[PDB]
């Protein structure tokens, strides 16, 4: 029998065994002789005896591993079928082109009210089984899109919202401002990552409120998540967001003249990381060339099948007056936005009289002078609120600050106005929409999946802290609450003990002894050290199974890494290195409250209206803890949905399929180890309509005529299988182990056999006609 | 996979990967525990600091060099050495690289098999070799004849070599210089005033070693230029403000390799060890260890070396003789360039000790 | 070409002929140092004219080994180093004059979207002398790699069209020289893998080289010692004066007097850092810590297995 062998290029390739013993399994691939290695058993994987077949459902197969799960959707690539159900979670593939028919509303008309698996698995087939569970249980359900960004969670959530705006009636005046609010708020939160150009660096929830009727009632739209550390800071291959580059490359000279803006690289919040611009070659002539920097003069632009950063600047404002936005507020928009570049460009020093004290430079007055314009403040008293500690002994007294504080003052205050900003955009476009009365309500999440890097750092912590959360949600939403579900069905089935990340969380968020809380401690201690904060977590962790040092990894690159430079969390997902450096600046976000009593204080009444003794710090690490804790009430509170969108190939292209980067998307979202605790006492499990078409090629047309409930119940009738080894259910047929390979190969043999217990059956039917009728 | 030279030096170890341009790591090897408390309890004050940051951290810690005499203190130390080497400075693992160790010409036994030992059980390189740091200089001189003098704190060596063969009984270790010429210049330099007694500020010493020294030409009429007005006396400026002026002292110091009476130790100066092993050589080798006399290490850095060396061995060496003393720039690094050029060689990978005879052997065989 | 540029080109040739009249000596106050001679004076100001240096600069270039502390010290170089230096520069000169002409007349013909391509190749075969040296173990080395070539598509290839025809033909095995590529060019016991690791060692010798052959490889059919050989010429030379390679063509004496010297081509970084940053615009268009003395057996083993 063949197995499958791993292969570099393709993940997986066909291959025989023939020579075998402990750790030395050599293999010789099929069709390709010579080429003999050896491998591991962990490494090695069986293949199904039929490479024709593809199934709907993935626990139809009878070898059922991830090699062959990888081949089924690497069959239905070629067969045009992405939308494939992997037990009750969709598996997506995104093809990157316009398929026919799929998303048609005569698709639509005919899939309203059908139950699952007597049709095929669609991405409207999800929307339709979390409609019917509002009118079975009457819970609020919760649909979340999973996958790494670009693989078409944002386009898939807008055919969702599509299909339950139009099958379950309307709800609604307007549908469109839905769908097409969803760009604009993509502008101000998109940025570029090494793994893709167009990435979302938040996470948006959808919340479509209902009635008891079961009718739409508006919907409000929120947003957990905001990579605040990269206004201040960006990579190499990076960029800041989306909005600075549609407003330096998009803007008039008639509202760049007035916002005093000049070129990104004068800027410090955009001259650390990309500059260049996203633009096609007719754009690229369409860009003014006082708007080129030396950088995009020297390296060009930067290219993308989607985006543009002059045309999107076009569908920003155009979207702009599509949710009631005045063309006069967008330009006190415009001048918060150039108020936070300008503010960047203040730099300190150190004088004084209080000897002590922080000071501004020579060139930060013109500087200052453009800022306060903009901002809507006096120039003194922002100058001496960015440098002093205000404090009260009720006289009120002012108290210089250091320079790294101050440093750090001016960056947490660029960072709050922004905060402000983002959820003042989406309280904007909720009024678009708003809802009276709710009851029921249907959310839909869109968050990043476990996006790994080769340099990582604080941002990709949380991002994998996240995912981690999450997956553990998964662990006991997806094998809890299914093997709580084998037990409603009179299944039975024995529990089988997940093995739980419970010691991941109890190490990044525990309390007093957790990262986290050693982390927001460091900025609290006086002079605060990256290689403190390493020493500490080794020193106070140094035990624990999930942890590693740099020179206890085997990977190269961590190699070079030393040890006050960084350390390694073992995760679900793999097992990653973060960088310690700036990783404490990044954690601070202290609002001064002499700032807030500016900040509110402005005379600009756009200010006023965007901000419409304890603490120090605050705490931004804690900030967001407490920000992921409650979003975690409001899955654990609702009915979820599981949703896997995979990304086939890099180029983003049609018809390309590289098998390498799949199977790591396969092995980074859980789904290799839910479909090992799942396979337990029944392993494989098919529905009637299934059963149907995989065994109606070896019955006549005649008898093919049947019904499938009755096709099933009469072919298992008339082979008298044992009850206990083949489970008879109320749409699915479930086997014991080995027992579907051996039912395989019953309707492989004799077919007058076959033949004559299909007439003995017939003759039950016969005389249990009257039996049935009362 | 690449060979890594490593230097036990006694100054100043030294440490680089193999070729093709200079050591990656230098460092004043150092180990310093903290003799006051803290009072500030931050905490997360290391046990004991190595050199570079014990350095940097005068005055809060009392500062041990680990090899004294040539006599490795403890293993204990040596191995945070090692540890601190390969890991906080190169970034290597051991088990990527056979290594490259160096000793001296003349030490004691076991401190050759214990080092071995211990580098070879904790640090688990999978193939080792030892060299003495002479035979490395004639390596990096590029020749194959002549007594090298390898001069470093603080075990100097006189090695003579023939093509390309060893002369066991002409052997000479000096145990003179370098940290007894660091201890003597703090001696008189106490004569002046200025109290530097303490062991960190001997760092400070090893600093006015370097940089204000130099040497006479002749003593005795250094002595007389030293009697007039004329400033010798320069003007050196301490971490505290302080300003040091030294003069006699300047020249008195060096020429303790000359003449080791000004420290009070028995021994006869590199003038006459050089002699004394030349005429323990056979009759026709003599005449090419004339002008194939090589000086190396730090501590040969003094300004009058070679040519005071030079004068005094032209006057007790045999007349109508040709001398020439090779010192090229550089000589810190000789043995160092030396070792570079050597692991690099094939064949003599094959005469490295390798990880699976070692494991039987153990300590036989290596020397 | 203009006739301004073509004064230029004269200027690079004229340039390497009065590299070769500088001539070194010994010195010192470094004792051990290298120096260069009184009438190489005369010689350096005209040479330093036509490079476009200065000669100071020029001096303390050729003759020293500069290397860093991050300062950037110099350390003098050996006579034989010094002139093996010379010698190596003057090659490196005429290695990126001959690139820069063929880049020249490439430009008078260029191409735009290709696929297909006719290649054609112009050079020697098997051309022995009555005395051979290196570059005659290289032309025979690389006429050795190409019969093995002509062995695998005039042969191998032949009698897979035989059986494609209908013909069938059972096959006949050639015979191979492989034993003498894996002579010449073996890992870490080839001949290439000892010239190029004499080179390295400090105080190269001929009689060392040419034992070294002998002793590294004391049974191999294709090699055999001058004493055994049948030809009166070959009697005449020595044991340690030179070696017999069997070859496909024949069996090749040659002698190992500067083989050692000719596989030199040592880029000292000092002298990098001196062409490249010539006051000359030609020369900088011309030219527009690993691996000490480079290798030149090796350098041209690459191009030759890449061609």
């Amino acid at each position: 029998k063949p197995v499958w062998a791993p292969h570099p290029t393709d993940g997986f390739q066909v291959g025989n065994i023939v020579d075998i013993g402990p750790d030395s399994l050599t293999i010789e691939p099929l069709n390709q002789k010579g080429k003999t290695f050896l491998a591991l058993i962990n490494q090695v994987f069986p293949a199904e005896e039929d490479s024709k077949k593809d199934v709907e459902d993935n626990c139809s197969l009878m070898y059922l591993n991830e090699a062959t799960l990888l081949h089924n959707i690497k069959v239905r690539y070629s067969k045009d079928r992405i939308y494939t159900y992997v037990a009750n979670i969709l598996i997506a593939v995104n093809p990157y082109f316009d398929i026919p028919k799929i998303y048609s509303s005569e698709t639509i008309k005919s899939y309203q009210g059908k139950s699952l698996g007597t049709m095929p698995p669609h991405v409207f087939a999800i929307a339709d089984k979390a409609f019917r569970d509002m009118k079975v249980l009457k819970l609020s359900q919760s649909i979340i899109v999973s996958g790494e960004s670009g693989a078409g969670k944002t386009e898939n959530t807008k055919f969702v919202l599509r299909y339950l705006t139009e099958s379950y009636g309307t709800g609604q005046d307007i549908d469109d401002r839905i769908v097409e609010a969803n760009p604009l708020l993509e502008a101000f939160g998109n940025a570029k990552t090494v793994r893709n150009n167009n990435s979302s660096r938040f996470g948006k929830f959808v919340e479509i409120h209902f009635n008891e009727k079961s009718s739409v009632v508006g919907g409000f739209v929120s947003h957990y998540l905001l990579e605040k550390s990269r206004i201040c800071v960006q990579g190499k291959e990076e960029r800041n967001y989306h909005i600075f580059y549609r407003l330096c490359a998009g803007a008039s000279e008639d509202i760049r003249e007035r916002l005093h803006l000049s070129s990104p690289d004068n800027f410090r919040y955009l001259n650390r990381g990309c500059t260049r611009y996203f633009a096609n070659k007719e754009t690229d002539k369409q860009i003014l060339q006082n708007r080129k920097s030396p950088e995009y003069l020297k390296a060009g632009s930067l290219k993308d099948p989607l985006l543009d950063d002059h045309g999107d600047f076009i569908r920003m404002c155009t979207a702009m007056k599509k949710i009631g936005l005045d063309d006069e507020e967008k330009l006190d928009l415009f001048r918060v936005v150039a108020g936070v570049l300008h503010l960047g460009n203040i730099d300190f020093e150190e004088a004084g009289s209080t000897s002590g004290g922080c000071n501004l430079k020579n060139k930060s007055t013109q500087a200052l002078e453009y800022c306060a314009e903009l901002l809507g403040l006096d120039q003194d008293d922002l100058r001496v609120s960015l440098t002093t500690r205000v404090m009260l002994t009720t006289t009120v007294i002012k108290v210089p600050l250091k320079v790294e504080q101050a440093n750090n003052a001016r960056d947490a205050l660029a960072k709050t106005v922004y905060s402000h900003l983002f959820d003042h955009v989406v309280n904007r476009v909720n009024q678009c929409f708003p809802f009276e009365t709710s009851s029921y309500f249907i959310g839909v999440l869109d968050i990043a999946g476990f996006e790994y890097f080769e340099h990582n750092s604080f941002e990709q912590f949380c991002i994998n802290y996240c995912n981690e959360k999450l997956q553990q949600f998964f662990n006991e939403r997806i094998l809890k609450e299914e093997q709580e579900l084998y037990q409603k069905e009179g299944l039975g089935v024995n529990e089988v003990h997940y093995v739980d990340n419970q010691d991941c969380i109890d190490l990044i968020e525990a309390r007093l002894v957790g990262i986290l809380d050693i982390l927001d401690e460091e900025n609290r201690l006086p002079q605060p050290s990256d290689q403190h904060f390493t020493s500490a977590v080794h020193q106070k962790h140094k035990d624990h199974f999930r942890l590693s040092i740099p020179r206890k990894s085997k990977l190269a690159i961590h190699r070079n890494i030393r040890d006050d430079e960084g350390f390694i969390i073992r995760h679900f997902a793999g097992a990653v290195c973060y960088e310690t450096t700036q990783f404490v600046e990044k954690n601070n976000d202290a609002l001064h409250m002499s700032l807030e009593s500016l900040i509110c204080e402005s005379r600009d009444k756009f200010i006023r209206e965007l901000f419409e003794g304890k603490l120090s710090f605050i705490s931004v690490g804690n900030k967001f803890k407490t920000q992921l804790n409650l979003l975690l009430d409001k899955l654990r509170s609702t009915g979820a949905s599981f949703i896997r969108c995979i990304k086939p190939n890099l180029k983003m292209t049609s018809h390309h399929f590289e098998g390498a980067q799949i199977l790591s998307q396969l092995q980074c979202s859980g789904m290799v180890s839910v479909l090992d605790l799942m396979q337990g006492g029944f392993p494989s499990r098919a529905s009637f309509h299934e059963l149907y078409n995989m065994y109606k090629k070896y019955m006549p047309d005649k008898l093919a005529r049947l019904d499938p409930r009755l096709f099933c119940k009469a072919l298992f009738k008339a082979l008298g299988l044992n009850e206990i080894d083949y489970k008879f259910g109320l749409t699915k047929v479930f086997f014991r182990p080995g027992k579907f390979a051996e039912f395989d190969q019953i309707m492989k043999s004799d077919p007058d056999h076959l033949a004559e217990l299909v007439k003995r059956v017939n003759h039950w039917l016969i005389c249990s006609r009257w039996k049935k009728v009362q | 996979t690449t060979a890594l030279v490593c230097d036990n030096g006694s100054g100043l170890v030294k440490a680089g990967f193999a070729g093709d341009d200079a050591p990656r790591a230098v460092f004043p090897s150092i180990v310093g525990r903290p003799r006051h408390q803290g009072v500030m309890v931050g905490m997360g004050q290391k046990d004991s600091y190595v050199g570079d940051e014990a350095q940097s951290k005068r005055g809060i810690l009392t500062l041990k060099y680990p090899i004294e005499h040539g006599i490795i203190t403890n293993w204990d130390d040596m191995e945070k050495i090692w540890h601190h080497t390969f890991y906080n400075e190169l970034r290597v693992a051991p088990e990527e690289h056979p290594t490259l160790l160096t000793e001296a010409p003349l030490n004691p036994k076991a401190n050759r098999e214990k080092m071995t030992q211990i580098m070879f059980e904790t640090f688990n390189v999978p193939a080792m070799y030892v060299a003495i740091q002479a035979v490395l200089s004639l390596y990096a001189s590029g020749r194959t004849t002549g007594i090298v003098l390898d001069s470093g704190d603080g075990v100097t060596h006189n090695v003579p070599i023939y093509e390309g063969y060893a002369l066991p009984h002409a052997i000479m270790r000096l145990d003179l210089a370098g940290r007894d010429l660091t201890d003597y210049l703090m001696k008189i330099l106490t004569e002046r005033g200025y109290s530097f007694v303490t062991t960190a500020e001997r760092e400070i010493v090893r600093d006015i070693k370097e940089k204000l020294c130099y040497v006479a030409l002749d003593f005795e009429n250094e002595m007389a230029t030293a009697a007039s007005s004329s400033s010798l006396e320069k003007s050196y400026e301490l971490p505290d403000g302080q300003v040091i002026t030294i003069g006699n002292e300047r020249f008195r110091c060096p020429e303790t390799l000359f003449q080791p009476s000004f420290i009070g130790m028995e021994s006869a100066g590199i003038h006459e060890t050089t002699y004394n092993s030349i005429m323990k050589c056979d009759i026709d080798i003599r005449k090419d260890l004339y002008a194939n006399n090589v000086m190396s290490g730090g501590t040969t850095m003094y300004p009058g070396i070679a040519d005071r060396m030079q004068k005094e061995i032209t006057a007790l060496a045999p007349s109508t003789m040709k001398i020439k003393i090779i010192a090229p720039p550089e000589r810190k690094y000789s043995v160092w360039i030396g070792g570079s050029i050597l692991a690099s060689l094939s064949t003599f990978q094959q005469m490295w000790i390798t990880k699976q005879e070692y494991d039987e052997a153990g300590p036989s065989i290596v020397h």
